[PDB]
């Protein structure tokens, strides 16, 4: 029993910014982002441990993106400042336990994902 | 360290996961007393961060915020009343020390905490304390993100935030000096030992030096000179970087592979078969006896997702779980710890529980009492799995035949097994497909001996199964894989 509501997302110029959200209907312990750039695997791009806040992010995105939890609901946030083609892809949230955020390990569940093309 | 500083004869300790001082000061008194339990492991007692979101999850409790004795188990006097009570009937307390951090790193400044005490964890600010920021090693970890990246780095395991839980500068004398102030303010209450949590985080070193402020016991119970018991959290199950043998110097260590293994024996998994149970122990790669504590579950991975995964036997899988609790009973091996649990509305996603976070049976976030049933059984969503009489028996068989060797191993090169301790114990599983069937050299004294599993002794009388032991030693044993409990146990004090 879990669903996910992935928003935000769509186009935006180079340069531009965004800002994506997770809305799970239940609570999990970690819950991370991964994108699948055109012609490329699935990759990390930030995940946070919601029983403390801590977050960890891979370094292709680090300092432009910034990932966080709200205080009431079991939604998270995906601030993606500083955008460039690069970035453009599907980005999709995924609910997980795992401790061991820099491995990508321990989704159990993963959303329909939203797009995000980053133009010019 | 090493010695469990229960009462002599007294070889076990069970954990009263989140129950309230008051509930465990009279669950001494009218059952671990006079069951012989040894002890009973605390949740945290010292003042924790409130989480709402979600709420009031069990894990709050691992993130302290001060070392006042006061949290949703009860306050300080509580605290005192339920130390004294277990002590004066025989019960030792064994205190859960949160000591390599405090809170997460993102928890609001205020004081949204168990007993009303401001911090600030944004800056690192506890003066209920009093730690400042240079009292974490936020200054020392070298990683980007601030947590732990790689588990395989000495350095940031130790040094980095155990997943943003901030972590305390532990090789600072005055750190050292606030953590031995706690727990020598518990010694000297009357406290028996403590588990270090996440000793994995923390060197071996630092924990040493924090131990060796301890004062000795309190000699109203204690004779002089004790030392605290220790045992120290770390999970290793063989490979990885950081082994459990790194800390045998400040105390025992929680033997992780123990239940992974014998969940998954017991289940039957993957090509394991009881009768592999012959050499269980060090002969299974585990750690010298003498330092081990160990256990079938514990609080994190009756879950599901903590070391041994799914494989880890829990009250939810009752007939199972019994079985393993009484073989690591009856078994020699290690200092026992029996789980004692609540109940929660599990919610299985993929394979995994996303309700794990559920905290302890409550009304609006007050945690409810254990209430009693004529039966012995709890109310309230309390297991109670110490109380199941299968594994009360067990407790006491292990005090009975304690001290004395495996012996008179028997098993049917499948799911069969038998062994027994020195002349004063005997035990008979039957995790087979098919009826057990079979005439076994117990090692006891001739004579009627009532099976603790099914029944009790009482005066000069048996309420359940009777085992007749002949004058070789030997004895039939016939028991249906369609059993309640498929395995006998008869011991010293349980013959007619
Ligand atoms: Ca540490
Ligand atoms: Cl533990």
């Amino acid at each position: 029993q879990v669903q996910l509501v992935e928003s935000g997302g769509g186009s935006v110029q180079a340069g531009g910014s965004l800002s994506l959200s997770c809305a799970a209907s239940t609570y999990t312990d970690t819950v991370g982002w991964f994108r699948q750039a055109p012609g490329k695997e699935r990759e990390g791009v930030a995940a946070i441990y919601r029983r403390t806040g801590y977050t960890y992010s891979a370094d292709s995105v680090k300092g432009r993106f910034t990932l966080s939890q709200d205080n009431n609901k079991n939604t998270v946030y995906l601030q993606m400042n500083s955008l460039k083609p690069e970035d453009t892809g599907i980005y999709y949230c995924a609910t997980g336990n795992s401790v061991r955020l820099a491995s990508w390990e321990g989704y159990f569940y993963w959303g329909q994902g939203t797009q995000v093309t980053v133009s010019s | 360290q090493y010695a469990p500083q229960t009462q002599s004869g007294r070889t076990s300790i069970v954990h009263l996961f989140e129950w309230r001082w008051v509930d465990i000061a009279l669950e001494c008194e009218r059952y671990l007393g006079p069951k012989g339990f040894g002890g009973v492991q605390v949740s945290p007692p010292n003042e924790n961060i409130v989480v709402t979101n979600p709420s009031r999850p069990w894990w709050e409790r691992y993130q302290p915020v001060s070392y006042k004795l006061c949290t949703r188990s009860g306050n300080e006097n509580e605290f005192r009343d339920m130390v004294t009570r277990c002590n004066n009937v025989g019960v030792r307390i064994y205190v859960d020390a949160v000591i390599n951090h405090m809170c997460g790193s993102g928890a609001a400044a205020g004081t949204g905490t168990t007993c009303g005490s401001y911090c600030n964890p944004g800056s690192r600010e506890f003066p209920a304390v009093p730690y400042s920021a240079w009292d974490f090693n936020d200054g020392k970890c070298k990683t980007a993100s601030g947590g732990i990246e790689s588990y395989n780095d000495p350095y940031q395991v130790r040094d980095c935030q155990l997943v943003g839980l901030l972590d305390l500068a532990l090789e600072k004398d005055y750190v050292r000096s606030m953590i031995a102030d706690y727990l020598n303010k518990l010694i000297d209450i009357g406290v028996a030992g403590f588990r270090i949590d996440a000793s994995k985080h923390m060197w071996p070193g630092d924990i040493k030096a924090v131990l060796d402020k301890l004062h000795n016991l309190n000699t109203n119970w204690f004779p002089a000179g004790s030392r605290p018991f220790i045992f120290q959290e770390v999970i290793d199950l063989g490979g990885e970087a950081i082994k459990s043998s790194e800390y045998f110097g400040n105390g025992r260590v929680t033997e992780f592979k123990y239940g992974a293994k014998l969940g998954t024996v017991v289940r039957k998994w993957s090509g394991e078969k009881m009768s592999y149970l012959k050499n269980w122990g060090e002969g299974w790669g585990f750690m010298p006896s003498d330092r081990a504590l160990v256990f079938v579950d514990n609080h994190d991975n009756q879950r599901g997702h903590g070391a041994g995964g799914s494989s880890i036997l829990t009250f939810w899988d009752a007939r199972l779980y019994k079985i393993a609790v009484g073989f690591m009973l009856a078994h020699p091996y290690g200092f026992t710890r029996v789980m004692s649990s609540y109940r929660w509305a599990r919610n299985f996603v993929n394979g995994e529980d996303v309700n794990d976070w559920i905290g302890p049976p409550n009304n609006n976030g007050v945690i409810k009492e254990v209430t009693i049933n004529a039966d012995t059984t709890c109310g309230n969503d309390w297991v109670c799995e110490h109380r199941w009489r299968e594994i009360r028996n067990m407790v006491w068989f292990r005090n009975v035949v304690d001290g004395q060797p495996f012996a008179n191993w028997w098993d049917n090169g499948s799911n069969q097994v038998a062994f027994g301790r020195g002349n004063r114990g005997f035990i008979v599983f039957n995790n087979d497909d098919w009826q057990l069937s079979s005439t076994l050299q117990t090692g006891l004294p001739g004579g009627t001996y009532c099976d603790v599993i099914s029944g009790d002794k009482v005066g000069n009388s048996c309420t359940g199964i009777k085992v007749y032991v002949s004058s070789d030693g030997t004895a039939q044993f016939s028991i249906s894989n369609s059993a309640e409990d498929p395995f006998i146990a008869i011991h010293a004090e349980s013959k007619l």
